[PDB]
Parts: C-alpha cells; sequence; structure tokens
C-alpha cells in the first residue's frame, strides 16, 4: 500500500 | 496478553527488527514486519513477525506516529523494551 511505513531498527 | 521483551544490541549493529505502521483508541497501527537474520532480535527470538507493539521503553506508542517511534528507538541506547502482543 501507500499508507504504510516500514523502517528497520 | 502483553508480554514485555527487552532487546540488548551492540553498538556496531542495530536491534534488527522493522516496525510497520498503518497510519485511535482501539487501534494498534504498529507491529513487526520482518526480522533481520543474525540480529539481536533474531538471537533474543522473543519477537514474532506479527507482534503489535503497545509501548517502547515504558512509553505508549499507540497514539504516536511512525517517525516518532523511530526517533524514540534511535535514541534509546543499546537496550529497548517493547510491550507487544503475539500473532
Amino acid at each position: 500500500f501507500g499508507e504504510e511505513r516500514e523502517s528497520i531498527l | 496478553q502483553t508480554s514485555d521483551v527487552v532487546i540488548h544490541r551492540k553498538e556496531n549493529e542495530g536491534f534488527g527488527f522493522v516496525i510497520i505502521s498503518s497510519l485511535a483508541t482501539i487501534t494498534v497501527p504498529h507491529k513487526i514486519g520482518r526480522i533481520i537474520d543474525g540480529s539481536p532480535a533474531d538471537r533474543c527470538a522473543k519477537l514474532k513477525v506479527g507482534d503489535r507493539i503497545l509501548a517502547v521503553n515504558g512509553q505508549s506508542i499507540i497514539n504516536m506516529p511512525h517517525a516518532d517511534i523511530v526517533k524514540l528507538i534511535k535514541d534509546a541506547g543499546l537496550s529497548v523494551t517493547l510491550r507487544i502482543i503475539p500473532q
């Protein structure tokens, strides 16, 4: 989708 | 069923988990989407790849944006504590 945020930590 | 998981990392690596946010009283927008192989999240192995996080370092994040949670964990140090829900 476009309303999602994935970021690794 | 909120189990609390602390994650101890080294200064060379990161915690090794990725948070996925969906963008709010009964909403849990943030969860785990993947786990980098050979990372402290993989070694601690207490995180499932679908766990919805309620708080980070004793700080509720359900009403918190994705970027703020990233900045929160980015300054957390070598240990972070997530309040999660398995899936």
